């Protein structure tokens, strides 16, 4: 877990940390912070891994009507926004 | 890259400690300067509007001058007062009072040689310096005339770079002031030419806002500066957080104004809600492109549809589609389209920003360049001329070392500006 | 909707009217409280169940949940009037609680 | 097939198994009985000998034996007439070399592997035991 | 030895990207981050204990677009040198990336370029990807070409681009971009393809049922595109075409290098249950005229050529069926002095589909590129919008304040005039 | 290769559909999902579902139909039923404001909006087929979108199709017995517009099957459910020679050339002998004489008119089940011999003989029994011109005064229209009287 060394951004402790390359100061620092506290719900550094009635079969992609809910989610196809709103 | 914060004035530490207190919360920062957050991206681009210091701790780049000790000395405790550094709260000890040329000529210059030690050092602290900000309001002499003057040697020394000034324009209604036509005639002389950007707020309609969409009773002035600082931080969002589509403070300034002295705009905030109809309001892109652009939610009093719409942004914030964003600025041009200029075909500029402000599932920010801020400018020179022809009070200005062929040079450079705004329409 | 609160409290006067047996439901008017106040329910008899059952004095007491309406109404307090006349019908009155305070108007 | 080497480099460098040797040539007209060392690189499976004399024998200084390679299972191995000793094989020539879907120019020679050697056993070096 | 490097240009031209990189991931067997648990070498570069780096390069001015690709799941997939960023944006400005920030990386970004093609053994294509709305996507590929143009030779140099649309835009500036950019584009691109915002919003609303279609959506439609022309580059074909082959076929004249491009089965997973997906069924789906990528109606059009290219399971006597009806239907209109009008490609491997995606794992699949007279109405739209703003000078104070003359505004006007009547002179009969 | 397309339109036409597509099902081994259950099958091939279905790789069966409706009610009730899977989801096509019960607004100003779709569909269901015998529409006369957007389907057939042929199910009004006030409007345009375009039309009113279905069955209270029901075993016994093996069969060019002598008599009945309940079925002998003859009962047809009054021209006969050739000749010539039959003077042979030998299927749920013998009747009378001569009586007792004309004319119709198809519908009560009167 660390940084790639092009990479421009905040990291804590970085200027007052030295002598070594970049991304061993990067790796040593997201480590442990003794002098502060690191986030536990991040988002950057993530794991790799390769890329009554009503149910989402009870209908057809040109079916008309008032679906609850389903008028907040976006960029799904019309099946998929159905089923993440009734399920 | 990254900004110093300029502040001037009695309302320019009102408008702009608010505003610390805003921006802090952004970035989980507690009110002795420490990052407590709950993410990686409050802490990824700090360095914009920050320095760092020992011990785990960011201050601001801020100066808060004044020319009043008096005034920051409750801004230095406040609850968010003690995270600025002490060593540039560069103070005078006599008062401007009112008085323009107390702050330009006589009183200010002397304090001015002293102020740009600090935002020397400031902007020699950097990586690649962007702009800077300015809050002040165009009444007094402390915000207004020692802030015209800091504007023009920041410039030649600082030729490239961005300023804005988010100014604070007197109103017609009530005046709280005998002489604020004698100030902002004489204040624009160079915001016409000095400055890359200027905002226009007045006080008469963040009092309609706070009566009639918000219900308040009786509005302080804390949730009026809360309505500033909700924009003040919506023009520096691409800047500072990663977006679907960008649009960062040099982006929007090229691609606004059209000729280079109209650079006066009026800002407004789309989901603005009485604290009862909050629960009774859906939330969807729609709902923010009707009351962004409604001539009620305007923050500067100059109606919209008494003019034409010349060019016209939109700083989206949250999470949302770009086909709906890019539906509802067809929709709307297409509709009303006489208040829209027409010799240019698309007038809508846009911007996504993936993170919300805090609180809020979605929010939209708004700048308007209307036809119609010729009647702030025409207001103010109809009762500006109507003292100046029996020259009113004009002795304690002309005793304070300047002429008489002034005042009717700057009339000059006011009323050229109103026939350039109907020029165009 | 709101970011600054996710719940808040409202305070209310229940009035039972002794002469026919109606209830009215009324919220004291607060400074910059920013909501519609003043009279939530009407003057009526309240139905306590689906059979057409009515609110009786003896089914109110403080620490008990009034459902009227789909608004569940805690009672915390009662005045010196309606204490004497409970106490006079042989109904024993629970402790007095005290009202949450609402974060906020706390803020 | 596999010509990777990378892989075993990081992971077995710098670890090698040693073992003592003694060589019964007795039986032999005027050999002695003689003490080797047999050392064996982890890192490519390669083998390296050396002499470990006595404080009185008349033999000269060697720092070695036989070379640091890889020892045949069987035999002085007959791995003449050249050209055969190539890994990889070609189909023609276009220098630039493309690689021929059937494989011709291979041979099944076996070696010694960490597999093999263990303590208290007997094996073929060059034709000793 | 079928080397072909892609350069990203564009905060547009990252999330194309982004989308055809992890297309070319699951295509073969490899990671995110670059092991594979023999035809990779067209792509991917080779070094030791099992990695595949990409053959790419991402560089744009802004900071902030680039570093969530640094952060996010394919950090240690590109190789770090690659990630090319400045400091300061062009924002909006032709001028401020053509004349001002641009010349602060041409000299960085030309050394990675060298650094990879040395490497390579022999190169085909560049694979640039832009669009022409903004600075960057349209001033630092400008002057990103008439350095390639030069440095390099007679290496091919693909344009995959997107126009501004008629009436959907995002910026009050887009027709000022993109009349100064057709100036530079014409002289040194030699294929140059046209795929606007607005018609993918209309197929993924009818053929797919994605009402708010976001660019995620937008952006995995293009990949595919881009990987049909480049199946068989990487794989093997019962007829197969390089990307040195059909730039010969496809265009007429050393000027008409715009193709449109069309992809047949672009069909919802649960609406593709019940349709045959024949071979002549999505032959002619593609000159339906509510299916093509840019708004201009080929039926006001003329076609000078078609490049089918077919992937999947097609047989070449179930082509030669479809290509005759498609010439006896009367509503399609092939030039006078076309009479063979077709360039067939057969190829065995069948598009691969991403999880989280929109489309339906497909047997056979149709990509199209056409030639048609019909693109002379989305130039003569957009020329109005220019002058429309221009005819009295809006927005010109900005453009001329760093670097460029007044007269190169009109320079390019009469580029782009003289470039529309050889769409009126070539499309005429006997 | 059989293969016929079938369109459906409005309310009516959309409950015809459900009824017909339950019969067929079950006909062939079709289960709502759409596949035989490969558990166990019932015989025959794959010859006797490509008239009516399609296959794909998998094995599905999506029918050549498509319903149009301007209201998104009617339809939704096939998306939520138990044959929601059954159906593709682009064919069932469904608008937005229905046509107010206007000849107009479905013909001018809405029926312009799903004119364009539903071209296109059929545009797609004809360029998979191989060779179409023709199509079938099904709809009203009353309607609104089955009178209004009716029309203006047929005319965009004959000019980009051609000479394929267009059968009509049709639901004429009723002698008095109506559920609207406007139907003289609309049973007159509709009349004068689908004249010219359709090859057949067996109109059908709804009090008839009221009177059969209480007398020949038991069933007093009948709703649309036992309505339709019964007219899916004759839409289906027309094409049952299409599908199954006949010992002498007909196809739907055959009886266009034989029923309708005249290019605008094309107006045949409609007569479906045995109906009858399954407590009386197993009692009878139910012969081929017994069900010959039941078809000329003038209380049995299903039009509200009385052949007693006119001469019969050409009929068919569509012999299904255990029928034997030698049996329909004796039972036909007791016909020609019996006297209160009349037929015209230029017609001596009149008759065309269709035999099967699928004997019709049973729908649970329905009221009539498993028989083993049917005969379906398409007469011609000159006993038809009665039922206009009370049509273009109640059009005129409104329209001498100008009642209901504000509403259709404020939709891009003028008022032309109206003394046009007077006179055209006018013309073809002469030419009954021109046809069957003697030389």
């Amino acid at each position: 877990p660390h940084y790639i060394p092009g990479y421009t951004g905040h990291c804590p402790l970085l200027r007052f940390s030295m002598g070594q390359t970049y991304g061993q100061v990067t790796g040593q620092l997201l480590r442990g912070p003794p002098g502060l506290a690191w986030p536990p719900a991040h988002r950057t550094l993530l794991p790799p891994i390769q890329s009554h009635e009503r149910l989402s079969s009870s209908i057809i992609p040109g079916y008309t009507g008032f679906i609850p809910r389903a008028q907040f989610i976006f960029a799904k196809n019309c099946n998929q926004v159905w089923a993440e709103a009734m399920s | 890259r990254e900004i110093v914060h300029l502040q001037a004035g009695q309302c320019g530490n009102q408008i702009g400690a608010k505003f610390w207190e805003v921006i802090s919360d952004e970035h989980g920062i507690d009110p002795t300067g420490t990052y407590h957050g709950d993410s990686d991206l409050q802490l990824e681009r700090i360095n914009v509007y920050y320095n760092e210091a020992t011990g785990g701790k960011y201050v601001p780049r801020a100066v808060l001058v004044d020319l009043e000790p008096g005034t920051m000395d409750s801004v230095r405790s406040g609850p968010f007062g003690q995270i600025f550094r002490p060593d540039n709260f560069v103070f005078g000890q006599s008062g401007a009072g009112n008085n323009w040329a107390k702050g330009h000529y006589t009183e200010g210059a002397e304090l001015v040689d002293s102020v740009l030690d600090v935002v020397r050092k400031e902007a020699e602290s950097c990586d690649c310096l962007q702009g800077f900000q300015l809050t002040h309001s165009l009444g007094g002499g402390t915000g207004s005339g020692m802030g015209t003057l800091l504007i023009s040697k920041i410039r030649e020394e600082y030729p490239d770079r961005i300023m804005n000034t988010f100014s604070v324009v007197p109103s017609p209604k009530v005046s709280d002031t005998v002489v604020e036509p004698y100030n902002a005639t004489l204040s624009v002389h160079q915001l016409v030419e000095n400055t890359d950007e200027t905002y226009c707020i007045d006080n008469e309609a963040l009092y309609d806002i706070c009566f009639r969409t918000l219900k308040l009773t009786t509005p302080t002035y804390g949730d009026l500066n809360h309505l500033v600082s909700a924009t003040m931080s919506g023009v520096t969002t691409c800047l500072r957080f990663p977006g679907q589509l960008n649009a960062d403070l040099r982006k929007l300034a090229v691609n606004m104004v059209p000729f280079p002295r109209l650079h006066f705009f009026m800002p407004g905030f789309a989901p603005l809600t009485s604290r009862g109809s909050q629960q009774y309001r859906a939330l969807t892109v729609p709902e923010l492109t009707q009351q962004m652009f409604d001539a009620k939610n305007m923050m500067a009093a100059c109606d919209p549809r008494h003019g034409r719409y010349l060019t016209v942004a939109a700083v989206f914030r949250g999470r949302m589609s770009m086909k709906e964003v890019d539906e509802q600025m067809l929709n709307v041009q297409n509709k009303n389209s006489s208040y829209f200029v027409e010799w240019i075909p698309n007038n809508v500029k846009t911007a996504v920003c993936d993170i919300p402000p805090r609180g809020l599932k979605m929010s939209a920010t708004f700048i308007g360049n209307s036809t119609a801020i010729q009647e702030l400018f025409k207001r103010i020179s109809e009762q500006f001329t109507a003292m100046f022809r029996r020259k009113a009070f004009l002795h304690w200005y002309t005793g304070e070392g300047m002429d008489e062929m002034e005042f009717t040079e700057a009339e000059s450079n006011m009323n050229d500006l109103v026939s350039e705004y109907q020029q165009y329409q | 909707i709101s970011m600054e609160e996710h719940y808040r409290i409202r305070h209310v006067n229940i009035y039972y009217y002794l002469e026919d047996d109606s209830m009215s439901v009324i919220e004291p008017v607060v400074e910059n409280s920013g909501i519609p106040q003043g009279k939530l329910i009407k003057r009526q008899r309240f139905t306590k169940n689906d059979m057409g059952d009515h609110y009786h004095w003896k089914d109110l007491n403080r620490g008990i949940n009034l459902t009227v309406y789909g608004k569940t109404f805690r009672i915390v307090d009662c005045d010196r009037f309606t204490q004497d006349f409970l106490e006079s019908q042989g109904i024993e009155l629970n402790p007095s609680e005290k009202i949450p305070l609402d974060p906020y108007t706390q803020l | 097939q596999s010509f990777d080497t990378l892989k075993r480099f990081i992971q077995y460098d710098g670890k090698v198994l040693r073992f003592f040797c003694l060589w019964d040539d007795s039986t032999s007209l005027f050999g002695d009985r003689r003490e080797f060392v047999l050392h064996y690189f982890l890192c490519d499976g390669t083998v390296e000998i050396r002499e470990v004399l006595p404080s009185n024998s008349g033999r000269d200084a060697m720092s070695s034996f036989l070379r640091r390679g890889k020892l045949p299972k069987y035999g002085p191995p007959g791995i003449y007439q050249p050209g055969q000793i190539t890994d990889r094989a070609v189909l023609n020539v276009y220098d630039g070399y493309l690689l021929d879907k059937y494989q011709l120019g291979k041979v099944e020679q076996d070696f010694y592997t960490d597999q093999d050697l263990s303590i208290g056993a007997t094996i073929n070096v060059w034709g000793r035991k | 030895m079928r080397e072909c490097i892609s350069i990203h240009v564009g905060q547009a031209g990252v999330q194309i990207g982004n989308a055809c990189w992890e297309l070319y991931c699951l295509e073969h067997g490899i990671q995110p981050d670059g092991q594979m648990p023999d035809s990779f070498n067209t792509f991917f570069s080779e070094t030791g204990a099992g990695k595949h780096v990409p053959r790419a390069v991402f560089v744009d001015l802004e900071p902030t677009v680039i570093d969530e690709v640094r952060t996010g799941t394919y950090r240690q997939l590109f190789h770090p040198e690659q990630l090319i960023t400045g400091k300061e944006d062009a924002a909006n400005n032709y001028a401020r990336g053509h004349y001002t920030i641009g010349k602060e990386i041409i000299d960085l970004v030309l050394d990675r370029i060298r650094k990879l093609a040395d490497q390579c053994t022999g190169l085909q294509g560049f694979l640039v990807f832009h669009s022409f709305g903004g600075g960057t996507g349209s001033g630092f590929t400008s002057l990103l070409m008439e350095r390639l143009s030069v440095d390099y030779g007679k290496k091919s140099k693909l344009e995959f681009s997107i126009y501004p649309a008629p009436q959907v835009s995002t910026a009050v500036v887009e027709p000022y971009n993109s009349i100064l950019t057709t100036h530079t584009t014409l002289e040194h691109s030699d294929c140059a393809f046209m795929v606007d915002n607005e018609a993918i919003y209309d197929i993924c609303r009818r053929n797919l049922d994605i009402e708010r279609p976001t660019y995620t959506n937008l952006n995995r439609l293009i990949g595919q595109i881009v990987s049909s022309i480049t199946a068989s580059l990487r794989f093997d074909g019962a007829l197969n075409v390089d990307l040195t082959e059909f730039q010969t076929n496809l265009v007429p004249y050393p000027r008409i290098h715009f193709p449109l491009a069309t992809y047949a089965p672009v069909i919802s997973a649960e609406k593709a249950y019940h349709e045959q997906l024949s071979v002549a069924e999505i032959t002619n789906a593609c000159f339906e005229p509510a299916n093509q990528m840019v708004k201009c109606d080929p039926r006001h059009g003329k076609y000078m050529a078609c490049c089918l290219l077919y992937r999947g399971d097609v047989v070449p006597k179930d082509v030669n069926a479809a290509i005759a009806t498609i010439k006896t239907k009367r509503t399609i209109q092939f030039v006078d002095w076309c009479p063979t009008g077709f360039k067939v490609g057969i190829n065995y491997q069948p598009p691969t589909v991403v999880p989280g995606g929109d489309l339906a794992k497909v047997q056979r699949a149709v990509c199209m590129l056409s030639n048609t007279t019909a693109i002379a109405e989305a130039w003569a739209r957009l020329d109005h919008k220019f002058d429309l703003m221009y005819a009295k000078r809006a927005f010109v104070h900005w453009y001329v304040g760093e670097g460029m003359e007044e007269g190169e505004f009109s320079e390019a006007r009469e580029d782009m005039a003289a470039l529309e009547k050889d769409y009126e002179e070539v499309g005429v009969d006997s």
